RNA sequence: CGAAGAACCUUACCUGGCCUUGACAUGCUGAGAACUUUCCAGAGAUGGAUUGGUGCCUUCGGGAACUCAGACACAGGUGCUGCAUGGCUGUCGUCAGCUCGUGUCGUGAGAUGUUGGGUUAAGUCCCGUAACGAGCGCAACCCUUGUCCUUAGUUACCAGCACCUCGGGUGGGCACUCUAAGGAGACUGCCGGUGACAAACCGGAGGAAGGUGGGGAUGACGUCAAGUCAUCAUGGCCCUUACGGCCAGGGCUACACACGUGCUACAAUGGUCGGUACAAAGGGUUGCCAAGCCGCGAGGUGGAGCUAAUCCCAUAAAACCGAUCGUAGUCCGGAUCGCAGUCUGCAACUCGACUGCGUGAAGUCGGAAUCGCUAGUAAUCGUGAAUCAGAAUGUCACGGUG
């Protein structure tokens, strides 16, 4: 999936708002609604606010998450 | 000299072209056996030689087109039986009871398409 | 039910001269198979000639006539009764019968190279101790307990 | 609905507004001897872009009936609104045949 | 059941209402053309019964012959709406279009034109029967050897889907020689909407 | 010159009027030569509800038809493009 | 099954954000040509800058085309009603029946025709008969497949002559094959028996085809108030600061369970390895995308030829020849899962298709029951296409052995 001719993948939108904030370091959850954007070794530690699909879940980022992207992190269905 | 015939079965058209010689047969520019490997086609195609005792007198050269193996074998058949009737209009009775001359109609039934088959339906689960 | 059926018939077998036995092969085959099933059905003849001296198409004709039944069981009910009438088996039909038995429990034998199925079916059916003679001589019991219905309430 | 006809109009009209700009930027991309560099500007510009603009946001519907499902490319006609439209001989060269 | 009398007539006893060749990349885009050009011509013409519109091509351009039984309505004081359709209808059809107009002579031998006349009358609050018998009486006194004609619809009932079913004359269907005109017309009632279907029947072979 | 239609009832008729109005100015023409013609059949399906059993598919022609002059001294059938096809008939020249 | 293609788009549903003459039609008022702005905020919708252009016919007044803002009538609704309907289809059923003009009988609903003998795929026909005729239906007419004649030979063919590098490869020829338009041909036509000798039945000659040669299309009056108001059209009711619209994600592919259809298997009539033979049909100048070339492979480069007997898709597979496997839950079986990639797409986590390595499950022919098929039929093996950016075990179309 998304061969390696065209490696990397990240919404411009997060990107701009998720590079800037490295500087001011993490005092806030990033709220977002993509889920197709992968996460990257510039992005390790952050709490990312996936979407769930009603309300915003949060994501603690780990160093051993950087293969996988944000929306495997977020439910779609319950199944309680 | 010579003689010509063209033959048809299961959509594979041949042309047959006898002459006289000692049977050395060719078929698409390579030998019987070489053409038909170890089935009922050697005999098949030979059938009308051997029923009026003429195989050795005459040389076959054919070109075949279309058509799998067998189907194939029964168009040099087809095509030797009519053209063996052109060189020596006599033996129609010997072949008439043999049934070669007879063109073989039964082509592929065309999908009854929707039946899986061109007669196969579904299971038909009645509930 | 009009009787519009008629007779197709097929007459091939070069490569040994016989009548019978390509009626037998087209028994034999699966699928349209007949390149297959020809090579089986000389590879078990090729056996039958390495075993017995003997040409093996008289083989074949004397295993034929060992499993050809002569009569067998026809269950008509007359409405109220399961009633079950031994009627004769028509000339025409009881080699179809035997041609059909004889794959049937050689394909059951459980033993190795396909082939050596069919030619012990064969060496068995010329003596009279295959499972082929078995099933026709158990038939052949059942008929004649059945010899009461033979033409009342029949 | 009219509504809906109405605004898979204006994609069809995006996707042939630009038309040439995603196919440079997609040309780059594919050239094996293209810089890394080259290409990863390059994906700036497509995603910054409206993403109504790709034939994959276009869905070609009937252009009489509008419906989405059984549709033929060879006509510009529905399932059931093609055969209306033939019945009649209004489609050249269409016939009732075996 | 009753598939389209002329899909499957066509060729040996009827031909097509629009003869013209498209590659691939153009068939859809003049099919779009002609169909919705006869639903403006239809729509614009509802006075002066319009039965047939064939839309020919020839080299590059355009050819259409408009069908009228009262060629004079469309052709007023010299064409002065032939000429005024003609600039319209290129705006409609880029390439530019020709008008021919001819006559429908005997204008009670046309399923279409019939079919209006019988909506027409269906709108006046007539007598669902009493217009039929008629219409089928005046179509037999010359021309046609049979005519069936089926009003569906609502009927003026509250509940009721009845279907009038009169004929005359010999109108086979299942007989590809004959030569049967079709069409369907509908109506709409100030409540029910009625379809007229119609199947003069003209001579054989 | 090879011609294109998909009816034989004009091209093959057009074949006269091309050949006597070609050998009337002295250039002589040899007769027509057909060439195999093209048959595509368009399968699609016709019910609208799904019952696939019933079925229709068309064909479609496309006629091929060359000529061959002689001797190559005349321009009337050049002039008289215009007058030679009428509906259908595309013509590519090979002046032979 | 509507679905001839659910990542977004399709899409109606859900959670949010944002609109109120509105995304769209007409009519009114004012302002600017249309256009292009390559920038910023924001999930996007949307909001704000935005180099620049000042058109076009001019009674030179202005008009027309488009875009922005205001308000009214309104627009819009995949919201209900398929028992209010049109149109289309399923159905008994491609079953052979269903009706009408006149006359007659019966007080009447009716019935006669359409019943009786024979025969037939058939209410198809013959003989009788208060019935005489006609219509719908059946047959034929239509399409496809199988024989022959005429017209004409390029990209098709090579009988005669040269040539050759021995490939019709080349000149050349118009004999033929081959191709495809126009037509003949099959009507129990003829002979013997059978029948009331009359339909018709059983055999025979000839003929390519023999008894409606095979198949397809073509389903009568009607039934189920059968399905569709969500394809479209429409009577009535309702929403119209939202049951109408625009944008993000998610959802329709969830999951102890039971059901229908379909593909794989469980193997030795078989599994692999290496040779070798023959198809039909179709798609391709907004496309097919060759050769060489680099990759274990899916593929990447490359750009030919090509608008089609020309070039490509495109290697058909089963079969046949030689080796091994020796019936063992296995050189069977491929599900499952881990790692690594290619292609399409702004985007392959929910949620795509394939390729490389490893793992190796249930499964040893399957209860009551139950289904399809009478001949190129069932059985089995391929090929290409419709929908389509990508995506098939279903489905589109034709062929091998049989
Ligand atoms: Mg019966
Ligand atoms: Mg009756
Ligand atoms: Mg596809």
């Amino acid at each position: 999936p998304r061969s390696l001719k065209k490696g990397p993948f990240i919404d411009l939108h997060l990107l701009k708002k998720v590079e800037v904030a490295v500087e001011k370091n993490d005092r806030k959850p990033i709220k977002t609604w993509s889920r197709r954007s992968m996460i990257l070794p510039h992005m390790v530690g952050l709490t990312i606010a996936v979407h769930n699909g009603r309300q915003h879940v949060p994501v603690l980022v780990n160093e051993d998450m950087v293969g996988h992207k944000l929306g495997e992190f977020a439910a779609t269905r319950t199944y309680r | 000299t010579q003689n010509y015939g063209t033959g048809r079965r299961k959509t594979a058209t041949a042309r047959v072209f006898l002459r006289p010689g000692t049977g050395k047969i060719s078929i698409n520019n390579r030998g019987l056996d070489q053409f038909f490997g170890r089935e009922t086609a050697r005999m098949v195609v030979r059938q009308p030689l051997e029923l009026t005792e003429t195989v050795e007198k005459f040389d076959i050269f054919v070109t075949v087109v279309g058509g799998g193996v067998s189907g194939q074998a029964g168009a040099i058949r087809h095509g030797i039986t009519r053209a063996l009737i052109e060189y020596d209009e006599t033996l129609r009775s010997s072949l008439r009871k043999a049934g070669y001359v007879t063109r073989d109609a039964r082509e592929v039934e065309r999908k009854k398409v929707g039946l899986r088959k061109a007669r196969k339906r579904p299971q038909y689960s009645k509930r | 039910r009009r009787r519009v059926a008629a007779k197709r018939e097929v007459l091939a077998d070069p490569k040994y001269g016989s009548q019978i036995l390509a009626k037998f092969m087209n028994h034999v085959m699966e699928s349209g198979k007949k390149a297959v099933a020809e090579r089986i059905v000389y590879g078990a003849l090729d056996k039958v000639k390495e075993r017995g001296k003997a040409d093996p198409l008289e083989t074949f004709e004397k295993a034929l006539d060992a499993i050809a039944p002569l009569v067998e069981v026809k269950s008509r009910r007359v409405g109220g009764a399961t009633y079950q009438v031994p009627v004769e088996v028509r000339p025409s039909r009881r080699n179809a019968l035997a041609m059909r038995w004889l794959v049937d429990f050689a394909r059951k034998r459980g033993e190795k190279s396909m082939a050596l199925r069919l030619a012990g079916e064969l060496l068995d059916a010329a003596e009279g101790k295959g499972a082929a003679v078995k099933k026709r001589e158990d038939v052949h019991r059942m008929a004649e307990a059945n010899k009461a219905f033979s033409h009342y309430r029949f | 609905k009219e509504s809906m006809k109405n605004r898979e109009l204006k994609r069809q009209l995006t996707v042939a507004k630009y038309a040439k700009k995603r196919a440079e930027l997609k040309a780059i991309i594919a050239n094996p001897n293209s810089s890394a560099e080259e290409r990863w500007n390059a994906q700036v510009a497509l995603q910054k872009q409206p993403r109504d603009a790709s034939a994959s946001r276009l869905r070609n519907r009937c252009r009489l009936t509008g419906r989405p499902h059984g549709f033929y490319r060879k006509f510009g006609l529905s399932r059931n609104k093609l055969r209306e439209a033939a019945m009649r001989g209004d489609v050249p060269g269409l016939v009732k045949a075996s | 059941q009753k598939v389209h009398p002329n899909g499957i007539r066509l060729g040996i006893v009827k031909e097509h209402t629009s003869v013209w060749y498209a590659d691939r990349k153009n068939y859809a885009d003049y099919l779009f053309a002609d169909l919705k050009v006869r639903e403006y011509l239809q729509d614009k013409l509802k006075s002066a019964s319009v039965s047939r519109i064939d839309i020919h091509r020839p080299a590059q351009t355009a050819r259409i012959t408009i069908h009228t039984a009262r060629p004079g309505i469309v052709i007023g004081k010299k064409g002065e709406d032939v000429e005024k359709l003609r600039q319209d209808l290129t705006k409609q059809m880029g390439v530019p279009v020709h008008i021919n107009i001819e006559e429908i002579r005997k204008p009670e031998l046309d399923a279409m034109l019939v079919a209006q006349s019988v909506a027409q009358q269906l709108e006046r609050r007539v007598m669902f029967r009493r217009a039929m018998k008629r219409a089928v009486q005046n179509a037999m006194r010359i021309g046609a050897k049979g005519i069936k004609i089926q009003v569906s619809g609502r009927l003026g009932g509250a509940e009721i889907a009845r279907t009038e079913w009169y004929r005359e004359g010999r109108v086979p269907l299942h007989t590809l020689r004959a030569d049967i005109d079709y069409a369907t017309y509908e109506a709409h009632t100030t409540y029910g909407v009625i379809g007229v279907k119609v199947w003069i029947f003209k001579g054989e072979v | 010159i090879r011609l294109k239609a998909f009816d034989h009832r004009l091209i093959d008729q057009s074949t006269q009027e091309i050949v006597e109005t070609a050998k009337r100015t002295g250039a002589q023409v040899r007769g027509p030569i057909p060439l195999p013609t093209r048959k595509e059949r368009f399968t699609v399906l016709i019910s609208p509800h799904v019952n696939k059993d019933a079925r229709d598919q068309y064909e479609i022609r496309t006629h091929k038809r060359v000529l061959d002059i002689v001797q190559p001294t005349d321009k009337t059938v050049d002039a008289l493009m215009k007058l030679d096809l009428a509906a259908g008939v595309e013509v590519q020249i090979s002046l032979g």
